[PDB]
């Protein structure tokens, strides 16, 4: 799930 | 050849770090809050926090620790930026002005280095021999803390263990000793090394390496009494020391990750523990007495204290008070109680601090119908999630408003000595005085006793002794409260009249041309005292109760007429103390000294629109600091008001403002009104606690808004908001949200709390039947938020495992309805890439959401924009352009597919567009006739994109995962197969913020071109505009000049700050203006201003025109 990893960035995460 | 300009609109509000100690002085307890590029210094008080000092740094604060080197009275501040700027900082008060000085600095960045996972760790050893730095894998860096080393030289010490999770220096240790958990194959461990600085070696530590939990991630070093290391991991907590080992695993702390700790009592008996759910724990060290041995550790324990906002930072203070630094939500100040309340909560909120959080998306609307932009963000996440409505300026609420022309002044007036409410506010017409007999409902034109309807009032305050005072043009008159008859009067021995009033509640301290008297209205008469004469004609006056006076007032402010001056006397007195030449040729119009809260100033409004302000003092009598600031284009008129506890100044002019103050530095905020000529505070009958307002040719009364430059609304959601669109015809917002649910006993999913999508007024679920062939899950929804009430009118749920990624609101082709549309994806934890997903076409004509069209796709619809009445959209590296049949369906047009993950789309209204991930960017046109996509140009850099925007036809703006901005342009030269095929990065600049959304609009509207707003992970709002070559160059020039002038905290070079920086490369900034820097030109001293005008003309007064003009872009 790149989708996840992706969104996490938007929240400023790993 | 690209010219751009970035300013901050709203500072970063997310809290990144926070430390407590003795930095201001030793008798003093401070709290330093790190935001990003900003540092906040408070003093802990019985009530909360004393704001003392806020500065900026030229870098992102990445380590922030306080320490005490040998023989130092107070603490020093260690700071390390993400670009590897290290400095030691000191707090120095000298004067009444504060300065944050650099004891030492240097850049500690290495050429050999791969920035480890878990980023930078900065630790300091307990004896202050050294600072330990973990910047890259396989190395440990060391900056020795001997009183030399002002340049901060360092050595590295090859670290055998190349994957460290966390490290601390151990207490109660003979040599500097580290303690750290690391991962290899075989699992995770703890190891210890001593650090010898004579040797630059890593020597065997004091105790053998043990294994710790697979998820161990936090290392706390316990102070000398116990002196060991606690190790926090999922499921498990454990103390280690020499040959001691202790281990609790309470099943309460398994639900959610512990992410932050803090020490409560200095000996290490009790700690705080911050959880990803927002739950606060107390970790308790059961200490146990021998008689002789040393005090030991008996047992470990955890108490669930309650719930805070999701803590990133945490710090205990004085006496049960804990500061909660949040990145995902509002920061707070909370109280810890020994006894729980109802629900078992030991925690109680005291204060809450606005965090515009991660701003995941946003848009601009004209909510209040006026041409002022309003910004509404998707903010926060999980339980902290929210909308925030953001407004420029101060607002006032309009009640009944009498269309009453030519008015000339007003004062807070009644008609009784009773009810603190008032029924008639006698003002002053064109040359005249009139009456408003008002029951607080409708007005009346019955004129009054002695207040001759053919003369004029200058001051009219609540004078005791049963009288309604009326210092008039002719000369002070008297009309009694009860008797209402003309009591006593004044008249000038010659044939002359009062020209300038000034009073409080028992005085008539006026001026006749150049003469200055003082006539006391005691029990209904007149009683003179002192008298002088001015060298010039008197323009304006100030006196009011200042110190401990009531009746007779102490000092004296005077604005004169030919020499253009403001002077400080006494009153009585009038003696000369300080004459300030204001220069130029416009006379002063109003003069004011005022109680802020604690400190005093002088303010003078010239008739041009400008205002000056100085460093006064209500007890001695002597001026100081100088500053100039323009408001209106008309003569400005001043007045004080108290709204909350505090007292500000309302300035009346064509651009009505309010004078404020942060710490005690001066702030100037707009008021959202047309024009305002006169004004006074109130407390009335038909219109209670309020403000009267005399305008152009109307009158008005209403209450008043917060304070700040920005107004902020806040609509809590208790779940993650992810995208937002406004639909005007529906007069509501569409908002994409996500909520978490856990595993059920029956394998199902439920929800930890009521969310906006569960508590929605009407609701609905997905009846699609396509995809059909201790555990966390995201349920995703599309919310329908009302435009005025911001209630959740409707909530549509999506299929299980369907994530909503994109959202638009538009008309399509010939259909005259507005659909909202959503682009989704089927996410399974296992699957690396979404194989399925859909675009869904909704209609909210009213009341409910109808599914109007559904369209299966073959990947994650990462984004979509409306085109030319078509539907442009990307799907897992593919850019399609759907058409909308008169038969209600989306049929495919063409699709571009040369790109790796197309995340972002924008449209040059017409037929051009951007898009392309990991690559960087790409330009693409739609050829009408061909019915086709033509790939026009491409930028060939490895920018991992986060946001994208078309500034114009030939300018494309983009934000990238490394806090840099850049601008691309298509080449303007021959050989259109090659050079017209590549696009040159014509602009480069390092922001220091992560950008999630750009979108065109502005907050100002009631020298620069265009307005692009942007929101950031830190809750910072920014703005980009365009410039001409000459402005750019004027500004470029002024920036270097300024760098030389402006002292920098730590002494970091502004050019180094703003440089483009990735892993691959480092460049000076190009085509970009740091508007924040340009703006800070107004803060520097008159000497330092001149320093940089030297060399059409060249003048400072001239430059502050240009900068004042730039400030109002946002």
């Amino acid at each position: 799930s790149i989708v996840r990893t992706l969104h996490q960035h938007k929240l400023g995460r790993a | 050849m690209s010219y751009n300009y970035v300013v901050t609109a709203q500072k970063p509000t997310a809290v990144n770090g926070c430390v407590t100690g003795h930095f201001t002085s030793a008798e003093d307890l401070n709290l330093l809050i790190a935001k990003n590029t900003r540092l906040e210094i408070y003093v802990v008080t019985a009530e909360g926090l004393r704001p003392v000092k806020e500065v900026g740094m030229y870098g992102k604060i990445a380590v922030m620790e306080l320490f005490r080197p040998k023989g130092e009275s107070k603490d020093l501040l260690f700071i390390l930026t993400a670009k590897y700027n290290a400095c030691i900082l000191e707090y120095k008060q000298s004067g009444e002005s504060i300065d944050i000085i650099t004891r030492a600095h240097g850049n500690v960045q290495d050429r050999i280095g791969r920035p480890s996972e878990t980023g930078i760790i900065g630790i300091i050893d307990p004896e202050c021999r050294m600072i330990g730095l973990r910047l890259y894998d396989g190395l440990f860096k060391v900056i020795p803390l001997d009183r030399d080393n002002k340049e901060l030289k360092a050595f590295n010490i090859r670290l055998e263990e190349l994957h460290v999770i966390d490290v601390k220096f151990l207490y109660g240790c003979q040599a500097p000793t580290i303690c750290f958990v690391y991962q290899d194959p075989q699992g995770r461990h703890v190891k210890t090394y001593e650090v010898s600085l004579r040797e630059k070696e890593f020597n065997k530590g004091p105790w053998k390496q043990e294994n710790v939990e697979a998820e161990a991630s936090m290392v706390i070093a316990v102070p000398e009494p116990f002196g060991g290391a606690i190790i926090i991991g999922q499921e498990s907590i454990t103390y280690h020391n020499g040959d001691k080992y202790l281990a609790i695993a309470p099943p309460i702390i398994k639900q959610s990750t512990i992410v932050c700790h803090n020490r409560v009592d200095p000996n290490g008996s009790r700690y705080l523990l911050g959880d990803m759910e927002g739950r606060l724990f107390m970790l308790l060290l059961e200490k146990e007495e021998q008689m002789d041995g040393t005090v030991t550790l008996k047992d470990l324990r955890v108490e669930l204290l309650g719930e805070t906002s999701i803590a990133e930072c945490l710090t205990y203070l004085d006496n049960g008070v804990v500061f909660v630094g949040s990145r995902l939500g509002d920061s707070q100040l909370v109280k810890l109680n020994v006894d729980s309340n109802e629900q078992g909560s030991y925690v109680v909120a005291m204060e809450t601090f606005t965090n515009l959080g991660p701003i995941v998306d946003m848009c601009v609307v004209d909510l209040e119908r006026q041409g002022q932009g309003q910004l509404v963000t998707c903010s926060g996440a999980f339980k902290e999630g929210s909308l925030r409505i953001i407004r420029n300026g101060i607002g006032i609420h309009e009640h009944a408003s009498i269309d009453l022309p030519g008015i000339k002044g007003l004062w807070p007036l009644r008609s009784d000595p009773n009810r603190e409410t008032y029924d008639t506010l006698v003002l002053s017409f064109v040359g005249q005085t009139r009456v408003l007999m008002l029951n607080g409902e409708e007005v009346e034109e019955t004129e009054l006793m002695g207040f001759v309807d053919d003369q004029q009032t200058f001051f009219c305050g609540n004078v005791a002794h049963q009288q309604l005072i009326q210092i008039t043009s002719a000369s002070v008159r008297l009309v009694s409260q009860e008797p209402k008859a003309l009591v006593s009067e004044w008249k000038e021995p010659q044939a002359k009249n009062i020209s300038v009033a000034s009073c409080n509640s028992s005085q008539v301290v006026v001026a006749v041309g150049r003469a200055l008297y003082y006539l006391q209205i005691h029990p209904q008469e007149l009683r003179q005292i002192s008298h002088t004469e001015m060298e010039h004609e008197v323009a304006c006056l100030d006196i009011t109760p200042l110190g401990d006076s009531n009746g007779l007032s102490p000092l004296c402010a005077i604005g004169l007429w030919t020499d253009i001056s403001a002077r400080i006397l006494k009153l009585p007195s009038f003696e000369l103390l300080h004459k300030e030449m204001l220069g130029g040729e416009i006379i002063p119009r109003s003069i004011l000294m005022t109680t802020f809260e604690s400190s005093h100033y002088l303010l003078c409004a010239l008739g041009d629109g400008a205002l000056f302000y100085f460093g006064l003092n209500i007890e001695t009598g002597l001026l100081s600091d100088r500053k100039k600031v323009t408001l209106g284009t008309q003569p400005t008129v001043l007045r004080t008001f108290r709204s909350l506890s505090t007292t500000n100044v309302f300035a009346c002019s064509d651009r009505p403002t309010v004078i404020y103050s942060s710490n005690h530095k001066l702030v100037f905020s707009n008021v959202n009104l047309k024009e305002v000529n006169y004004m006074c505070p109130l407390n009335s009958d038909g219109y209670p606690d309020s403000l009267a307002l005399a305008n152009n040719s109307t009158l008005t009364i209403g209450t008043i808004d917060e304070i700040q430059k920005l107004h902020i609304r806040t609509v809590p959601l208790y779940e993650s908001p992810r995208k937002i669109c406004y639909q005007e015809v529906s007069q509501c917002f569409g908002v994409l949200s996500s909520r978490i649910e856990v595993q059920d006993t029956s394998g199902g999913t439920t929800a930890l709390r009521p969310s906006a999508s569960t508590q929605a007024l009407s609701s609905s679920v997905s009846s699609s039947k396509l995809f059909s062939s201790g555990e966390e899950v995201e349920v995703h929804n599309l919310l329908i938020i009302d435009q005025h009430t911001f209630e959740v009118l409707h909530a549509h749920q999506f299929l299980q495992n369907e994530y909503a990624l994109s959202l638009v609101s538009c008309k399509l082709g010939k259909d005259p309805n507005t659909y909202f549309i959503v682009g989704t994806a089927m996410v399974y934890p296992e699957e690396a890439e979404p194989k399925q997903g859909r675009i869904v076409v909704f209609q909210y004509s009213d009341g409910k959401l109808q599914t109007v069209a559904e369209k299966e796709v073959k990947g994650a619809v990462y984004s979509m924009v409306e085109f030319n009445g078509k539907l442009l959209a990307s799907i897992n590296s593919t850019v399609r352009l759907y058409e909308w049949t008169t038969e209600k369906d989306v049929r495919t047009e063409c699709n571009h597919y040369n790109n790796i993950m197309a995340l972002y789309l924008k449209t040059k209204g017409d037929f051009i567009l951007v898009g392309d991930l990991m690559r960087s960017v790409l330009l693409l046109a739609y050829k009408p006739m061909e019915g086709n996509f033509e790939e026009i140009a491409r930028d060939f850099n490895p920018n991992w994109m986060s946001a994208v925007e078309i500034l114009d036809d030939d300018n494309f703006l983009g934000a990238e995962n490394a806090f840099n901005l850049f601008v691309c342009q298509k080449d303007s030269a021959a050989t259109t197969d090659e050079e017209r095929q590549h696009l040159q990065e014509v602009g480069l600049f390092h922001l220091g913020e992560f950008v999630n959304v750009f979108c065109h609009g502005s907050l100002v509207m009631q020298p620069t071109q265009g307005s692009v707003l942007f929101g950031t992970v830190n809750g910072m709002i920014g703005l980009v505009t365009s410039l001409s070559e000459s402005w750019y160059n004027l500004l470029l020039d002024m920036q270097n000049r300024l760098n030389k002038v402006i002292k920098s905290v730590g002494k970091i070079e502004h050019s180094f700050w703003r440089s483009f920086h990735t892993e691959r490369k480092t460049e000076p900034a190009t085509g970009f203006i740091d508007g924040d820097l340009i703006e800070s030109f107004l803060d520097i001293s008159r000497p330092k201003m001149q320093e940089v005008v030297a060399n059409r003309e060249a003048t400072a007064d001239d430059l502050i025109k240009v900068v004042e003009e730039l400030t109002r872009i946002h």
